[PDB]
């Protein structure tokens, strides 16, 4: 509606029987591409990115948000549990680290 | 008469896009739609599972991303039944 | 947290 790509502003200016808007859309470039996942089955129960997708460096997995590439380890506060992982279609697995875990482990132990 | 035009002086020119070019551009619409979701509307077409896809469209009306992932089959299944109907809708009523 | 740091620690 505002330019093509996703918009962010648009400075109208002034025309003789007209007007000319600057529409400053967002275009994303330099793709590349990545092995994806549904979920990440963990402890038998899936994990689902609150936010974003779950992506592998090949290797690694990692949950980064769609528009822009950023990697982030896969944390139980990036995921959200729903159910066991046995009925998602395509579901990988791997381990979602939890912060807390270590944390209060290290703290302790 | 349709068959016969050009009457008197009643000229009908031809569409600059004949129904073939206009088929085609329908047809890469429903390829980027299908294999790039709303990202080819909006610059480079990035690939993207169909399933993820329409797990993204879901998180964009208010159902989570795990409602169509446990239901995958079942909305699957109502999707193709939906789109076979709508083929017998439009020749019954014509 | 309460319920699971309490049966960690104790
Ligand atoms: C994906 O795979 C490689 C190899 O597993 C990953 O390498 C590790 O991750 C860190 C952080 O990116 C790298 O700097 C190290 O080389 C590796 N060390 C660890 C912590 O295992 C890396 O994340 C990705 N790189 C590639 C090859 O795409
Ligand atoms: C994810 O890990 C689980 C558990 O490690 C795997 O579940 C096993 O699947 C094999 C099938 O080859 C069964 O024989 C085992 O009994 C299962 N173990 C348990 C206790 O669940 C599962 O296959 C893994 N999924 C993937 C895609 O790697
Ligand atoms: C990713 O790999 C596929 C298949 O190997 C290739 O067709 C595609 O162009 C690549 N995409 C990018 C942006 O690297």
């Amino acid at each position: 509606f505002c330019g093509k790509g996703y918009h962010l502003m648009s400075f109208p200016q002034s025309a003789p029987h007209g007007v000319v808007f600057l529409h400053v859309t967002y275009v994303p470039a330099q793709e590349k591409n990545f092995t994806t996942a549904p979920a990440i089955c963990h402890d038998g129960k899936a994990h689902f990115p609150r936010e974003g997708v779950f992506v592998s460096n090949g290797t690694h997995w990692f949950v980064t948000q769609r528009n822009f590439y950023e990697p982030q380890i896969i944390t139980t506060d990036n995921t959200f549990v729903s159910g066991n992982c046995d009925v998602v279609i395509g579901i990988v697995n791997n381990t979602v680290y939890d912060p807390l875990q270590p944390e209060l482990d290290s703290f302790k132990e | 008469l349709i068959c016969a035009q050009k009457f008197n002086g009643l000229t009908v020119l031809p569409p600059l896009l004949t129904d073939e070019m206009i088929a085609q551009y329908t047809s890469a619409l429903l390829a980027g739609t299908i294999t790039s979701g709303w990202t080819f509307g909006a610059g480079p077409a990035l690939q993207i599972p169909f399933p993820m896809q329409m797990a993204y469209r879901f998180n964009g009306i208010g159902v989570t991303q795990n409602v169509l992932y446990e239901n995958q089959k079942l909305i699957a299944n109502q999707f193709n039944s939906a789109i076979g109907k709508i083929q017998d809708s439009l020749s019954s009523t014509p």
